[PDB]
């Protein structure tokens, strides 16, 4: 097998619309109820609504009736939700879930869940700085000033693992994000060992390889 | 209408039983559901009407449901289960949640080790000076850390973000960045970085001088 | 040395005319066999499909594999009328989930909607959505019937008998 595959990440700017998708497999559609949850960056899980998809009955938590419309495509085995009037607290992953034993007492399986970012900012790749080792050692490379989340880093094309931190990033003041990734080496090898983090932002494919050098 | 009380965190020892409650009015008149969610992960069922287990679960994984108390039991608890659990109910053509409650692994203190970053030439091309500060493998997760700019406290302009716990060795790392003007920046000269901490006797300062 | 089960898909024992009814045969040569009031039918794939349910549809029904033996009979009631209250059962276990549901000829416009126990409102609804006990208890047992607006007249269901048990 049962598998829910969810639609790709969204930007959204307030007032706009979500639509998102989830495409059942793996046993028969017209069963089982579907979920959506959604859960904000850092708190918990809030449960939005579910839609009976045989004839498709719905049902929706009384802080987004008015607001969200779930509807589903029998032919097509995927469930739709849509939520308008968007503000930036609507920042949040939103999860489709299959209600178990043909109703939604409770969910058995889970989709991926999908990001959608409501801000007035726009899509920018970061800047990558290198924070440089003093005179064991540390360093990094700070990845500040872009939007949306997320963005990854490796360090030496991933063959430095064990003793780095990949921080969570920060919203700013501006509205762009902001995280660091350092890692601690021996302060023996800062003089022939070269270190490079190498930064992926996706939402903007932005790939970008910087050598931190003391 | 209906409320679902979870407590915040719960610690527990290696080896050692979990319990997480979930607090309801006539919470056993209902049956009660729990999920786990790893960090940045999907949620995952566990446990369903108060004591049943999926396919695939550990034995270990136990649940409990009578009266205005469902409980959640870890036997040997282990560092995958670090992760926060959700109970759900179905009440009047409604599903809620609780709070969720983040498990926590404990150990003993560690100090942290404190080292601090001054900012990029090509950054301060930007017109802004990021000044970063590190406290690495520190156990427990509090820790106070306070900016100082030629003896003057910082307040309003710095921001913290802290890992999870860690799989191997459960300790924290903690990064903070003081975001300062290249006008500002470059009209004083000592900037300094004092950690507290419960592994720590005295308070680390580690600082360097602009230029 | 296992038995066979026939598994209804969805779960409800009573439907209409022109309803839509997968019967799905379980155990473990890939072929099957499908009986119905005793009698083999042609179809020998592993699930049986009625595309429109005709009253001569209804009945018990009974499979077996080459890996499996003859499966207990699962009834099958195909109701005429334009309303029906479906349930996957008539007998509950106390405690156990109870879910019901009023569905109208071809699914017509069915707005409404009262689930009743004893001749007395239990849920009523807007558009159409199921009725759902969450755990059964001992005084849900009676009888059951929905009522509704089925395009412009009102419509009363027939009869179920619902009775909870415990131990
Ligand atoms: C479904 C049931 O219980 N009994 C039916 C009966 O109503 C119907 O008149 C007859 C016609 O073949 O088939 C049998
Ligand atoms: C089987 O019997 C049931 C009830 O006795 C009846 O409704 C159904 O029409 C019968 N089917 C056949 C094929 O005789």
């Amino acid at each position: 097998e049962v598998q829910l595959v969810q639609s790709g990440a969204e930007v959204k700017k307030p007032g706009e619309s979500l639509k998102v998708s989830c495409k059942a497999s793996g046993y028969t559609f017209t069963s089982y109820y579907m979920h959506w949850v959604r859960q904000a960056p850092g708190q918990g899980l809030e449960w939005m609504g579910a839609i009976e998809p045989m004839y498709g009955s719905t049902s929706y938590a009384q802080k987004f009736q008015g607001r969200v419309t779930m509807t589903r495509d029998t032919s097509t085995s995927t469930v739709y939700m849509e939520l308008s009037s968007l503000r930036s607290e609507d920042t949040a992953v939103y999860y489709c879930a299959r209600g178990s034993a043909y109703y939604y007492d409770f969910a058995d399986y889970w989709g991926q869940g999908t990001l959608v970012t409501v801000s007035s900012a726009s899509t920018k790749g970061p800047s990558v700085f290198p924070l440089a080792p003093s005179s064991t050692a540390a360093l990094g490379c700070l990845v500040k000033d872009y939007f949306p989340e997320p963005v990854t880093v490796s360090w030496n094309s991933g063959a430095l693992t064990s003793g780095v931190h990949t921080f969570p990033a920060v919203l700013q003041s501006s509205g762009l994000y902001s995280l660091s990734s350092v890692v601690t080496v021996p302060s023996s090898s800062l003089g022939t060992q070269t270190y490079i983090c190498n930064v992926n932002h996706k939402p903007s494919n932005t790939k970008v390889d910087k050598k931190v050098e003391p | 209408s209906y409320v679902l009380t979870q407590p915040s965190s719960v610690s527990v020892a290696p080896g050692q039983t979990a319990t997480i409650s979930c607090g309801g009015h006539n919470i056993g008149s209902k049956n009660v559901h729990w999920y786990q969610q790893r960090p940045g992960q999907s949620p995952v069922l566990v446990i369903y009407q108060d004591n049943k287990r999926p396919s695939g679960i550990p034995e270990r994984f136990s649940g409990s449901n009578s009266g205005n108390t469902a409980t959640l039991t870890i036997s040997g608890t282990q560092a995958m289960d670090e992760a926060d659990y959700y109970c759900q109910v179905w009440d009047n053509y409604s599903v809620l949640f609780g709070g969720g409650t983040k498990l926590t692994v404990l150990r003993t203190v560690a100090a942290p080790s404190v080292f601090i970053f001054p900012p990029s030439d090509e950054q301060l091309k930007s017109g802004t000076a990021s000044v970063v500060c590190l406290l690495n493998n520190f156990y427990p997760r509090e820790a106070k850390v306070q900016w100082k700019v030629d003896n003057a406290l910082q307040s309003g302009n710095s921001q913290e973000s802290v890992t999870e716990q860690d799989s191997k060795d459960s300790t924290y790392s903690l990064s903070s960045t003081l975001t300062l003007s290249k006008a500002d920046y470059e009209k004083h000269k000592v900037y300094a970085c004092e950690v507290t901490h419960q592994g720590l006797s005295s308070p680390v300062t580690k600082s360097f001088n602009r230029g | 040395l296992p038995k066979a089960v026939v598994f209804l898909e969805p779960q409800w024992y009573r439907v209409l005319e022109k309803d839509s009814v997968t019967l799905k045969c379980q155990g473990a040569d890939q072929s099957t066999q499908w009986f119905h009031n005793e009698s083999l039918i042609s179809s020998q794939a592993s699930s049986y499909f009625i595309d429109a349910a005709t009253v001569d549809d209804s009945g018990e029904y009974r499979c077996q594999t080459q890996l499996s033996t003859l499966s207990d009979p699962v009834q099958l009631e195909v109701h005429i009328g334009w309303l029906l209250l479906q349930a996957p059962r008539w007998v509950f276990k106390e405690e156990d989930p109870i879910h019901l549901r009023c569905h109208s000829w071809k699914n017509t416009a069915l707005h409404k909607v009262t689930y009743l126990q004893n001749g007395k409102g239990r849920k009523y609804f807007h558009h159409n959505s199921d009725f759902y006990i969450p755990k059964a208890t001992l005084k849900d047992s009676g009888s059951y019937f929905c009522r509704g607006l089925v395009g412009s007249k009102n419509v009363s269901s027939e009869t179920v008998q619902i009775t909870i048990t415990q131990g």
